């Protein structure tokens, strides 16, 4: 077998490897969540359609639960690893507890994968970080990212991919107690963070909700249309 | 690099140990104080920005009743030891039925500090050395203990330690404020002052985590309500 | 070796007087430097658009009449030279400061140094652009010096000795250019330091137990 | 060291202004020069297919040198003095955004250093064509003063004749090297400029 | 084990990139043109023939298409070596499908399955990645006729038409074009198929030999895979050549 | 246990590279396949009269219906005779049936991918040509290190291997009996081979409906007579 | 970015005019150029090796070099032509730069490796104008100086090796030449698929 | 780029010269200069027993209280070896133009045969650059030696320059053969070592290869 | 390509001669001129050890004649000899190497290796007798040029000991020259017979094709 170590040590203690894996996390696309009241919101941009590449393959937004969503930014193939081995844990957990999983519980079961494979000996750190969001017992959402180093932190607007740190800037001035109020402030706020990182296109974001116990819905692009409609 | 994890210095010394020590100084501060009254433990929560929640930061951990724990460094390796610091702990009592002795808590998990290697060794085993270090506080049939960690695995009993990035000047600031038998609720006062010095940011009630530990009260920590009480008294 | 406890004593008070004395540069004079040359370069003489007047015509037809130098070139040297050797003086001090910051030579604790030897490294650098104006001033005498001299030599071309004067237009060229650049020596020292305070002061970590 | 506010701002300030004339040098004075010159060269003087109408033949007191050659040489000096004064601007601004050092992410390094290697070169370069233009000042000079004193081989009027001609061909290599200065230059630090800007700096701050 | 020879392939770049994995897709694109085409009433698979000789039999089938089962079929393009066993791969992964859940395998599931195992190459075991991209055709239950292409890094999505290898950016262009989605059926993209062909390729003098077309179609409840004979490829070239040049 | 092989910055494989150069400066050998019967006529030179040449025979059966030649290292070569004839013994376990050429090439050419990925090991340095009879058609496939098999009427393969298949490009056709596929090997050998020509030089065997046979010196000599 | 978004198509003069105009240059002036000096490296002029047969009379115990403009007229318009070729491959090279990046060296450095060799070319062809000149210095100043000397008749009759030196020099420039009209036809030509396209964009998201 | 039948047409004719003077320059310089250069070191000039016969005699007087003219014997054995030096490097850049030609694209599978290639690149280019020097040399003997006697003649008082300008011919005379003997050794010898590596030099990869790489 | 036969006669010829021209100055030359130079060394005209005797001392005032050094001028006659000799033959023995060098392989090329490191060695020989050459006519020129400059100047008398310091480097070389010559004959004969054995059988030929 191949045995040996991969990610080591610097002179600065930094480490090479997993600083490259968060540039690859940098060039992803540019997707961001938000915490509501009773509702959260996902959504991601995806502008490559020429008409040809279809549109039921490409969707970043994958649920863990019924009361647990998420959506990823990085490497597309090492996310198609990280959702279904998440999904593997969290039903085994309902197999431990009767009860659902709480957000964090997840969070952890999937940040510390990347601490294991990041240190293992012979594997490879992941290029993704992606938002985990869903709602805990009471109905109280919460909304976590990981990172290829491991760590995960809370959040009430997230953004990652392309233009991350634009997106939080404006989350950070526009996120208020007024805000997230309603549902109407709610998906007009996400859309209003999408609105900047547009490179010109009208149909292309893709958005999604989740409302308390109800499973995730997809909101079409034509009511899409319909509040890109209401800017001014 | 042209070298293995195992390769000697041509002073001796491992060089992934060197580093390991090295990648302390990017971590998060945290003060422990060992007095005749219990053992104190606070640490910031670093906010960088109004979106993150505080409740998410643990800093400092809870290893049994009467034993406490703080944490710096690299924030992957320590969940590990963490957990695996717990379980240790409740095989003593399920063994020997008793509380553990924080010098076998130290002494267990020193354990697993430097048994990494590549060849001869199992899929278990670690690639890379601990970049945490640790400071284990609390309360036992000896009295109140505070003890600490290097990546190294030595483990030395302190009367008062700091960790982080700040411990540089805060450890030369502990033997300042530390005197003779100066109880929990002083040391509490000098700990904020330090505190409040290395930090480059305003202390508030919200931004640090206070808890202690006492002869005659478990490890207790400092909600919101009694941290405006703390915080008032400077 | 024998250490003199005297004489070891003294080489510590001089390492801490000339470390304190450069901080007093890095901390004043350098960012009062940058702006004291940016009312310099926007010196009414170095805005000035014709050139053709900023020449100096000599007089060539020995009884020839007495020819100095440019009065415009020399006038805005007055300036610049006692700013060039200053600089000069102060990259070495520079130098020496970081090399007060050597840690104990050891294996470990080399982050610290590779980072000073790339800042003394520019400051080396600077300091040899530095000397290369001393160079530069130094030349203009020197081409002014020959090319003066060839050009009342031969009376025969009446061109080349009427074209020896464009070297004073491009000596003005070359003048507001080091005044750039020798302004900008000040900002570039200034920055690659002050934000590399964290590691240029403290390379050691002195962690050995 | 303390924080002055007056001494400081001074060089935020400065370093912001030549932030700023980086942007109105790309986006306003870099292609105005770039079309500027190109259209030097399109000028007829620098276009002329016979080099004998460039040939200043010696009287063999009555010497002179082509005038439309040195005016051309007049016209490339200030030209070449303009390439640097705005090229140091963008060399300025670049050693003033180096970030802290670091072993690793050399990138925004190896970014900074090539086109900062790039433009000292050129600057040589172009002080280089400085020399070329005072040497064929000399050069003409010498041969006459070679060809007076022995008014004799008939090579001595043909040696002027190749300088006049060595003159005009590199006058027109050298237009087309500082219309390269600007506009090769130019689409180099347009495509290292719009996400390459600070290479490294405002990145790490990913959290 | 000595460290020295190892290039350790799980490096990335200071972009985040993996260099085994982008020298994989760079031999792809040196592998001959392949096409697909999803249509209404069938779904069709045409490719080129690189290898040209007067002494060659190719006395079997066809050359970069394969069959996966019943109701799939795939092409290749990339090392012929890594082809065949990524055809033996998927062919055990879709009769190990039919072990557990014995139906016809859906051609999501296939795909994943393989992608999986290309993943795990490159994430660890030293072992170089693989240089050849498929593309998948066949029909499900669910989604019906389907056409799917897959690349070495593992990564896949569902395509009404595309292309692969050389010539594969000049038919994807024209794929922007011509084709007509729900619109043009089977018989309407074989006439398509064989233009982009003939035009995407600057060998002249195209012959029923040197190209290779085959058609999977569900009829009366039952899929059926065939491979043009030479002679009806020459019919073929009969209609494509009074519309190009009359 | 970490691959030796892997991929250039021009994506080619550098290890096979080195593997299909050394095959193509072994020993020349030939093939036909023409009408009943395929004709394999290789080159065993030996560099003194102390070698026996019944010792050492470079063309071997596989079984009775199919036998296989070779230009290539030595060693290799036994390695892939004792895997391959184990590969027809386990066909036979299995199908209890004499293994068809196709299924043959195909499982011993995957041998040869696997030591293109699996670690601490080379490629095989030996470029195999198979020939087999099934079900009265005749078989010749070409294998090289790299794991592709092909399939020709007639080819040439060693030292100066393009001329070999330039002069059958020229002469070879459709229409020759076993007869005149003998004598057109042996021409097309002549070529390639330099010096004199004797029946040890040279070792010829044929597949037909009878299956895989090798020739004896005795009718060897026979066909050096210029005589079919 | 904030910058002037007008100026757009100003780009068009050299990445598409001069582009397309150096274009013309490689399928056309250099193909047509190789033949040309074929044919004028096999002329008689520059074929006839003899010292006094090829040089002027020359009388010193002051005539100059007449014969030697026969072959300079017609080598210096075609040593600087190509200098300036030179300059206009340069830059239509470099608008096929790809973006500053790390990776996708491979066609970058094929692209500095011909770069090279239009920087040799250009400075050999430099070296050939530059020894030109020196023949009309050298031929008047060795006169001038080779004038003093009349009892001395070893130093005269060496002073007809740059005599000889001249004309066998524009032999070697000719053929040199004509060799790097081969060099860069040829080998433009064969990397004309990389040096054109090294970046394929062939990356997914 | 655009296809002009003629122009490459004549480049193609052009190859075909390079490929005609590359089989004449091995197969007919090469050995009539080894036995041309066998006979002019043979020759009586510079087999020459006695060497003050090709000594030309400079006497520069010194006072006590001319005839100076140039050596026909070594001028001219120095004017046979120049234009051998100048042949041959015109037809090595004739066969360096024709490596080129026969020097595919950049390209890293198989470049070893183009390494070859550049091996005897080397070769060629090392040869030359000593041609080179030798015609260098040549041209500096007669500039020095004509300035030695000058200047012997503006400084009759120093007897050393008698005897300078005296072992200046005793020196060229030694150089022509050493240098016919480097420059004849070199025919030869790169002769057989171009034929061993012609191979890879003609064809560095067949005509038209590959399978499936 | 095509050739002529007599065109390999030519080569076989040049193989055959250029073999006994190596077999020559190996097993004659180089053990004999050994003890030559050792025995010139020695030898009373090169073994004087009072070099201000050996100066050549000029009156500077129908001038007297100046002549050069006669120690020097014929003390070359053992020199001059020795270097044009050995240099020829290194010629021989460097084209003898290359003549054996096979054909060009990317590998198995250590016997080539050692003919090459061999071919540095003995063309380092040829490149200090090349420098003795050079130093034989130098010091015809220098002098020359340095007592005529002592004879212009009658005001500055040690341009004469200036002149007397070129003789004590003229026969300081002419004892070096001989002990590095001889060296060379030492060096080139070690180096050669040892390693003859793997430049002979640069390759062993045992290739299977």
């Amino acid at each position: 077998s191949y045995d040996r170590a991969i990610t080591v040590f610097s002179p600065d203690g930094h480490l090479f490897q997993v600083e490259y894996a968060q540039e690859a996390v940098k060039k992803g696309s540019t997707a961001v969540g938000v915490r509501g009241k009773d509702i959260v919101v996902l959504g991601v941009e995806k502008k490559s359609v020429a008409k040809l590449q279809d549109e039921r393959t490409v969707r970043k937004i994958c649920a863990l639960d019924d009361n647990v969503c998420m959506a990823f930014a990085g490497l597309t193939a090492d996310a198609r690893i990280v959702i279904n081995r998440a999904r593997v844990e969290c039903q085994s957990h309902r197999l431990t507890v009767e009860d659902p999983v709480t957000v964090e519980y997840i969070t952890r079961y999937i940040a510390s994968l990347k601490q294991r494979y990041t240190q293992s000996n012979g594997r490879r750190p992941f290029g993704i970080s992606a938002l985990i969001v869903g709602f805990d017992f009471d109905g109280t959402p919460r909304l976590y990212q990981t990172d290829p180093s491991g760590t995960y932190h809370a959040w009430k607007a997230n953004a990652i991919g392309r233009g991350a740190k634009s997106v939080r800037e404006f989350l950070e001035k526009n996120y208020t107690d007024e805000a997230i109020e309603t549902d109407d402030l709610t998906i007009k706020l996400v859309i209003k963070a999408l609105l900047e990182v547009v490179q010109s296109g009208g149909k292309n974001i893709e958005l999604a909700v989740m409302r308390r116990d109800q499973p995730l819905k997809i909101l079409n692009p034509e009511e899409i249309e319909k509040y890109v409609a209401e800017i001014e | 690099y042209d070298r293995g994890v195992n390769t000697f210095s041509p002073e001796g010394r491992l060089f992934q140990v060197e580093y390991a020590i090295e990648a302390i100084k990017l971590g998060s501060t945290a003060i422990g104080i060992q007095t005749s009254e219990g053992v104190c433990l606070a640490v910031e929560k670093r906010i960088t920005s109004p979106l993150m929640e505080p409740s998410s930061i643990e800093k400092i951990v809870e290893i049994d009743a009467h034993i406490g724990c703080a944490m710096s460094g690299l924030i992957a390796d320590a969940k590990t030891l963490i957990d695996k610091a717990r379980v240790e702990t409740q095989n003593h009592w399920f063994t020997y039925n008793e509380t553990m002795t924080v010098e076998s808590v130290t002494q267990a998990v020193s354990n697993l500090a430097l048994q990494f290697g590549e060849e001869d060794a199992d899929p278990g085993a670690m690639s890379r050395p601990f970049g945490v270090a640790l400071l284990f506080g609390g309360v036992d049939e000896k009295g109140p203990q505070l003890f600490h960690m290097d990546p190294s695995g030595t483990f030395v009993q302190c009367d008062a330690r700091a960790i982080g990035s700040a411990s540089e000047g805060a450890q030369s600031s502990l033997q300042e404020v530390y005197h003779k038998s100066m109880t929990l609720k002083e040391a509490i006062k000098s700990s904020l002052i330090i505190l409040k010095q290395v930090m480059e940011e305003k202390l508030n009630a919200t931004n640090i985590e206070l808890a202690t530990v006492q002869p005659g009260q478990n490890f207790h920590m400092f909600t919101k309500e009694e941290l405006e009480e703390v915080i008032k008294d400077i | 070796v024998r250490l003199s406890g005297e004489a070891r004593k003294q080489v510590e008070v001089f390492r801490q007087n000339l470390f304190q004395e450069a901080e007093e540069f890095l901390y004043r004079f350098l960012p009062q430097k940058i702006i004291y040359l940016n009312q310099l370069l926007q010196e009414d003489s170095l805005n000035v658009a014709d050139l053709t007047s900023l020449r100096a015509p000599l007089d060539i037809p020995p009884k020839c009449g007495f020819l100095p130098g440019n009065e415009k070139v020399l006038s805005l040297l007055a300036l610049v030279k006692p700013e060039v050797w200053t600089l000069k003086e102060k990259c070495i001090l520079v130098i020496t400061w970081i090399q007060h910051l050597i840690p104990k030579i050891e294996d470990g604790n080399d982050f610290g140094v590779a980072i000073q030897e790339k800042v003394l490294e520019r400051v080396n650098a600077v300091k040899t652009k530095v000397e290369a104006f001393q160079t530069t001033i130094s030349k203009y005498f020197s081409e002014r010096g020959d090319a003066v001299a060839k050009a009342s030599k031969e009376t025969h071309v009446m061109d080349y000795r009427a074209l020896v004067h464009e070297r004073d237009e491009a000596a003005y060229g070359e003048l507001r250019a080091m005044v750039l650049d020798l302004r900008a020596f000040y900002a570039e020292l200034y920055h690659i330091i002050s934000s590399n305070l964290e590691k240029i002061v403290n390379p050691k970590g002195e962690e050995k137990p | 060291l303390r924080v002055q506010p007056e001494a400081q701002a001074k060089v935020d300030v400065f370093r912001e202004d030549l932030c700023t004339k980086t942007e109105n040098l790309l986006g306003s004075y870099f292609p105005k020069k770039i079309s500027e010159l190109d259209a030097f060269l399109k000028e007829p003087a620098l276009n002329e297919a016979n080099l004998s109408n460039l040939k200043a033949p010696l009287d063999i007191g009555p010497v002179n040198c082509n005038e439309k050659i040195v005016v051309l040489l007049q016209r490339l000096k200030p030209e070449i003095k303009d390439v640097i004064e705005q090229l140091n601007l963008v060399t300025t601004w670049l050693q003033l955004q180096i970030p802290r050092i670091e072993d690793g992410n050399n990138f925004g390094v190896a970014v900074q250093e090539k086109v900062f290697e790039l433009m000292t070169s050129l600057h040589t370069k172009l002080e280089g064509f400085h020399t070329q233009i005072s040497k064929y000042f000399s050069e003409r000079g010498d041969a006459v003063t070679k060809a007076a004193k022995q008014p004799h081989v008939g090579d001595y009027r043909q040696l002027v004749h190749e300088l006049d001609e060595a003159e005009y061909r590199d006058i027109r290599l050298m237009v087309m090297e500082i219309r390269n200065a600007y506009a090769v230059l130019y689409d180099i630090i347009l495509k290292n400029f719009e996400k390459l800007k600070k290479p490294r700096g405002e990145t790490k701050g990913m959290i | 084990m000595s460290r020295r020879y190892d290039s350790r392939t799980t490096i990335f770049s200071p972009e985040g990139r993996l260099y085994q994995v982008e020298y994989a897709m760079e031999a792809i694109g040196h592998a001959g043109t392949c096409l697909g085409i999803l249509a209404n009433d069938g779904v069709l698979l045409a490719a080129e023939r690189r290898n040209i000789h007067k002494l060659l039999d190719e006395v079997f089938f066809s050359e970069k298409i394969y069959k996966l089962n019943e109701d799939m079929a795939c092409s290749v393009a990339g090392i012929t070596s890594d082809a065949n066993v990524l055809t033996n791969e998927l062919r055990l992964i879709a009769q190990r499908y039919l072990l557990q859940y014995q139906e016809p395998i859906p051609c999501e599931q296939l795909v994943t399955a393989l992608c999986d195992i290309k993943q795990a190459y490159t994430q660890f075991g030293g072992k170089r990645p693989f240089g050849v991209s498929l593309l998948y055709i066949g029909w499900d239950k669910h989604y019906g006729f389907q056409l799917y292409q897959s690349d070495p890094s593992g990564n896949y999505g569902g395509w009404k038409a595309t292309c692969i290898g050389n010539n594969s950016a000049a038919a994807v262009s024209m794929l922007k074009q011509d084709y007509k989605e729900g619109e043009m059926t089977l018989k309407s993209a074989l006439a398509l198929a064989i233009k982009v062909l003939n035009k995407t390729m600057d060998v002249s003098k195209l012959s029923a030999e040197k190209v290779e077309i085959a058609t999977l179609t569900r009829e009366n409840g039952k899929t059926v895979i065939r491979v043009l004979k030479q002679k009806e490829v020459e019919q073929l070239i009969k209609k494509h050549e009074e519309e190009e040049a009359k | 246990s970490f691959s030796l092989t892997t991929f250039s910055p021009s994506g080619k494989l550098v290890q096979i590279e080195y593997a299909l150069a050394a095959v193509a400066g072994g020993a020349p050998s030939v093939g036909i396949k023409a009408a009943n019967g395929v004709v394999l006529a290789t080159e065993k030179k030996q560099k003194s009269i102390l070698y026996d040449e019944r010792s050492v025979h470079k063309v071997e059966p596989i079984t009775k219906h199919i036998g296989l030649v070779y230009s290539g290292m030595g060693p290799d070569y036994r390695v892939l005779v004792h895997r391959a004839r184990k590969l027809a013994q386990q066909y036979y376990l299995v199908y209890q049936e004499p293994i068809p050429t196709a299924q043959l090439v195909q499982r011993v050419a995957s041998v040869m991918q696997e030591y293109t990925q699996s670690g601490g090991v080379r490629p095989f340095g030996v470029s195999l040509l198979i020939c087999g009879w099934n079900e009265g058609r005749p078989y010749l496939f070409q294998s090289d290190p790299s794991g592709a098999y092909f399939a020709w009427k007639a080819t040439a393969m060693g030292k100066n291997y393009v001329n070999g298949k330039t002069f059958l490009e020229k002469r070879y056709n459709e229409d020759l009996e076993l007869e005149d596929a003998i004598h057109t090997a042996i021409l097309t050998l002549k070529e390639s081979f330099e010096g004199q020509m004797t029946e040890d030089n040279i070792e010829v065997g044929i597949c037909n409906e009878a299956g895989f046979r090798r020739l004896t010196p005795t009718e060897v000599k026979d066909y050096l007579a210029a005589i079919a």
